[PDB]
């Protein structure tokens, strides 16, 4: 997967 | 052969070539699930990662598939470097000992180090 975490939740 | 389905409930846009980008509303197959809280999905001439905590299922919406917490913690290291950037955030160094007190599928952990509490991301993190 991306080596960067996912972004925080939203909505 | 029967892939689990889920729907988008909010826009996404592509940051990396690996990722797939979403419009709310989009119904996704789900290919792979990754605990780093990036999923593998599938559309109509689409196929990239996508945050798992943009997708509702299509079985019981508003029921959580969450683990739920394990207050008592269990032992996990940091094996690369964070730095918070929310508030709630834990910063860490690579090789940092912490209890993990929630598994949650977005990818987002909630950790105790010490005396500080928080969030931190799976993917950098590992069992012992």
């Amino acid at each position: 997967p991306p080596s960067n975490p996912p972004p925080r939740p939203p909505a | 052969i029967i892939l689990q389905t889920y729907r988008a409930i909010a826009d996404y846009e592509k940051t990396s070539g690996s990722e797939m980008a979403l419009s709310t509303g989009d119904v996704v197959e789900v290919v792979e699930k990754s605990e780093s809280g990036w999923w593998f999905c599938q559309m109509k001439g689409k196929r990239g990662w996508i945050p798992a905590s943009f997708l509702e299922p299509l079985d019981s919406p508003d029921e959580t598939e969450d683990p739920e917490p394990n207050y008592a913690g269990e032992p996990y290291v940091a094996i690369k470097a964070y730095t918070a950037v929310e508030g709630d955030e834990v910063s860490l160094l690579e090789g940092e000992a912490v209890e993990v007190i929630h598994k949650l599928l977005d990818g987002w952990w909630v950790i105790r180090k010490d005396d500080v509490t928080g969030y931190f991301p799976s993917m950098y993190l590992q069992k012992s």
